[PDB]
DNA sequence: TTAGCTCGAATCGAGCTAT
DNA sequence: ATAGCTCGATTCGAGCTAA
């Protein structure tokens, strides 16, 4: 039938078709942009909600390996002992003047990390408070684990806009964050005919590219990136 | 509660298998337990192994199971230094004792 | 801000070789070097049920049942020859040098103020006192642990090997040095002194130690003891094995080397029972009590985290034991 | 605008094979092809609690209850024999060449301009400093690595086998040519285009590289660690583990590499430390931190792009630390 | 760094569509 | 909400001057 496209993901029908029983079937293959993840044989009479639905605990499955591959790193608080946990913040980027560390009497306050070779610094709420705001991670920072590293780059002279593909991650029915077009156009104050643009792929026919600025704004406002 | 049943409902299942499984050679088959796995060894052997159930009366294997589920509770150092571990070993005991109690009475 | 490193691990200074056991004749110990060497025989034994009951199997109508069917166990044994009345051991031990430097370090402020700390050390108090008590260890044959308990007489030899040949040779006499004392000697002052040298990395020290002890004709010796599966028959459970590298009854290099670090005598506790090992938390297995206790503030962790972090400097009696367990080595620093 | 390529995969030069380990006596090492192989034996340990406990178990019940309840394991140990004190270890050495080429590269562009870029360092110099590094780490046994800390008396044997037989051979003392500098010796140099003719492509070499090692008698040698999977008993938990062929002690081959490797001496820190390996990034796995970090812009992959694409050559110094990287070999490139 | 200016090319909004 | 289009107006980059 139809190749239905669920965000970055693609399930692609077979061409030809075969008879397994006696009723018509087709090969569904379920695509990560160029990375096949299964084959899966299903009849004609199945309609396209219903082919999602079967391909959907594969997805759900993938995104829970995504969430927990790159889940960001977590700095700890605690007292003068290192025994109990008082807060713990996700980050996205460590302090920078982390050392190896066992925390002791003569401070109050400890930030260590979470890894077993705890890395610490002495500090003071008002420092943790300081530093945390300074370098907390967003709700969904995992998705910048399957972007490529010069698309997320704040460097202009680096940064390479993304592809169709790689704006289907972060907006769409079917997208990691799970944003409409619309909804994305009216973060960016835009047109959804103009972001519609953006997320066009294969018509040549007016396809247009993000901006660095737009980007960057849209992976702040969708909580990907630079909400710390 | 529920654990020595199906360990005993798993032993129950090896007694309709073969007489002799367990007296095949063997460098390493859990001897110390084959009193209680094999019950119908015995027959076979009148005298070179049913007097070793009979005289020995396994209940040690138990204790081996003890060892067995002291690596299915959680490792945790706040049960230990709490009294939480205390009523958690208090319910071990107690378990297992019926448990073994079971064993050797089973030459009747 | 200098704070202590995650992992904080040191390489083992003073590793002793694995000690073996040779049986002959006193007084022919100067021609020791073919004495047949001690074989783990097999005994089958039985024991009467002789362990405290648990109020429960007291009964005399079980306990008379205990005893018709008493337990059968197959123990490793080490006995001398019968034409043989001297035990003969025999061990390499090096000193290495470079007790302040760790193998593995996390924070590198932190390794430079301990380096800089046990260089301070060094120049206030040298790596005397300790080459003494390690002397004194080398000197009494307690790496034989049981086996000079009740032995008449204890000779032990040491030499230094330099290019395969003996340069100075030490022979001492184990019942005259006594396990509670240290005293001084000048035959020790030469030992202790060379100590000295390997531990300040002046030059380098293999030091051959050969221990003569007499217990009796075809009596039992006591190796190293290994550890049992317990995979065969409830007849045979083979509850006893025995160290042996080559068909020949040894002792752990551990277990050589626990002896020779039983120097620490100032655990805050009495000191009448003697001297103990260092050791992190102060801790000897045969009580199962644990001197310097870090309620009392006199373990490793805490004299070691106050002089390196707060500067805070214990007396010069302490700071001795601090560099001790530093010579041992460890795994010291958790997460 | 010639971008750097996705995937940037090259073979490693310089494979070493796995380092075996035999025993014997010193002065026979002219004769040691019969000398009898380092085994691998097993033995039983017990030890104290030296570690640092978390607040809680620092209490005197729940401390000598941890010592009542000992950790029993068991451990892979390897020692020589007690009529040995040489140790030896055999690895073969080839040096492939074609360092600047890739295995794989998508950019047809960054492929031709980056063989370019190999070829105008090639031209200005040869791999001359390069493998005068890499013979003075094979000079001393620095692949021979915890042996040597210790060793009284250390020597190779480096031999040319190019039909099969020597070609050529050599004899350096290992304790003569420390780890810390990097000198002028004409033996040194002699070896040195050995490995630059290799390197650079000319012909076919391969080496066999033996160093003799005056340990001890029975003393503790110390080959290459393995990972236990850890399913069995806590009695029986071999917490240690190492590693052999065919019942016999030997070295990883990536642990052999990781020494020659061992020439990086231009990272911007101070010299207190020494020589590196050459791997991006800098990381010392023993100190747990990294020289040549990103920040101050002297790592691999920096100074790759700065020679290749905006054709701002680095120092010299610094261009021997790339094509060593590159000689190192690696999956480069954005994976 | 301020303060602009062409010039072709890409983008933007708001109309429609299709599915 | 997806998917895509046209069309005229606005923006955009890389040259340039001007100071």
């Amino acid at each position: 039938m139809n190749a239905i496209h669920i965000g970055p993901f693609s399930i692609t029908p077979a061409a030809r078709g075969l008879h397994y029983g006696g009723l018509p079937h087709h090969q569904w293959t379920l695509y990560y942009g160029p990375r096949e993840m299964a084959i899966k044989t299903l009849p004609d009479s199945y309609t396209s909600s219903e082919v999602r639905d079967e391909f959907s605990d594969i997805i759900a499955e993938f995104v829970i390996d995504a969430r927990h591959r790159y889940a960001p790193d977590v700095l700890e608080l605690v007292n003068s002992d290192g025994d109990a946990v008082l807060a713990r913040v996700a980050v996205s980027r460590l302090p920078e003047a982390l050392s190896g560390c066992i925390p002791d009497d003569r401070f109050p306050y400890w930030l260590l990390t979470a890894s077993r070779p705890r890395l610490g610094l002495p500090v003071t709420l008002n420092e943790y408070t300081a530093l945390a705001v300074e370098l907390s991670a967003p709700p969904l920072a995992w998705i910048t684990g399957l972007l490529p590293g010069e698309v997320l780059t704040h460097d202009a002279e680096e940064w390479r806009p993304p592809t169709s593909w790689e704006l289907r991650h972060v907006v769409g029915e079917g997208s990691f964050t799970g944003v409409s077009g619309a909804a994305a156009a009216a973060l960016l104050g835009m047109s959804a005919t103009n972001f519609r643009k953006y997320t066009a792929g294969d018509s040549a026919a007016n396809r247009q590219k993000i901006s660095f600025a737009a980007w960057h704004y849209l992976l702040d406002r969708l909580g990907v990136k630079r909400a710390s | 509660a529920q654990i020595c049943d199906e360990a005993l409902q798993y032993a129950a299942r090896l007694r309709e298998l073969e007489p002799g499984w367990s007296a095949t050679p063997g460098c390493q088959l859990h001897d110390a337990e084959q009193l209680w796995l094999d019950p119908l060894r015995a027959q076979t052997d009148e005298t070179f192994l049913q007097r070793r159930l009979r005289g020995d009366w396994p209940a040690e294997v138990g204790n081996r199971f003890a060892n067995w589920l002291n690596r299915a509770v959680s490792s945790d150092s706040q049960i230990l230094g709490s009294p939480e571990a205390a009523q958690w070993s208090q319910e071990l005991s107690k378990e297992l004792t019926m448990f073994k109690e079971i064993l050797e009475d089973e030459r009747d | 801000i200098l704070s202590t490193a995650s992992v904080l691990a040191f390489e083992r200074k003073l590793d002793p070789s694995d000690a073996l056991m040779s049986a002959g004749a006193w007084a022919q110990r100067d021609a020791s070097q073919e004495w047949p060497a001690v074989t783990v025989r097999e005994k089958s034994v039985r024991g009467t049920i002789s362990n405290r009951l648990k109020t429960k199997d007291r009964d005399p109508a079980k306990l008379d049942a205990s005893i018709q069917s008493p337990n059968l166990q197959t123990v490793d044994v080490a006995n001398l020859p019968s034409d043989a009345d001297t035990l003969k051991v025999r061990f390499t031990l090096r000193v290495l040098g470079g007790a302040g430097t760790p193998s593995a370090c996390n924070d590198a402020a932190y390794r430079d103020k301990l380096l800089q700390t046990v260089a301070t050390y060094v120049n206030d108090q040298g790596f005397a006192e300790l080459a003494r008590r390690y002397a004194h260890n080398l000197a009494n044959a307690r790496f034989l642990w049981r086996n000079r308990v009740g032995a008449e007489a204890v000779e032990v030899r040491i030499n230094h090997i330099r290019q395969g040949e003996v340069a100075r040779a030490w022979r001492f006499d184990a019942l005259a040095i006594g396990l509670r004392d240290f005293k001084a000697d000048a035959e020790l002052d030469a030992l202790a002194e060379l100590i000295a040298s390997g531990l300040s990395g002046s030059g380098h020290v293999l030091l051959e130690v050969v221990a003569f002890a007499r217990i009796g004709d075809g009596q039992e010796v006591f190796p190293s003891q290994e550890l049992i599966l317990d995979k065969g028959d409830k007849k045979g459970q083979k509850s006893k094995t025995l160290y042996s590298v080559r068909d020949a009854a040894a002792i752990h290099s551990q277990k050589i080397g626990n002896a020779l670090r039983t120097i620490d005598t100032w655990y805050p506790d009495e000191d009448g029972l003697g001297p103990i090992a260092v050791e992190p938390y102060g801790s000897v297995t045969s009580q199962g009590k644990a001197y310097r206790q870090p309620k009392q503030k006199l373990d490793f962790y805490t004299l070691l985290d106050n002089w390196v972090l707060r500067d805070e400097a214990p007396a010069v009696e302490q700071q001795h034991y601090v560099i001790a367990n530093l010579i041992r080595g460890g795994v010291f620093g958790e997460a």
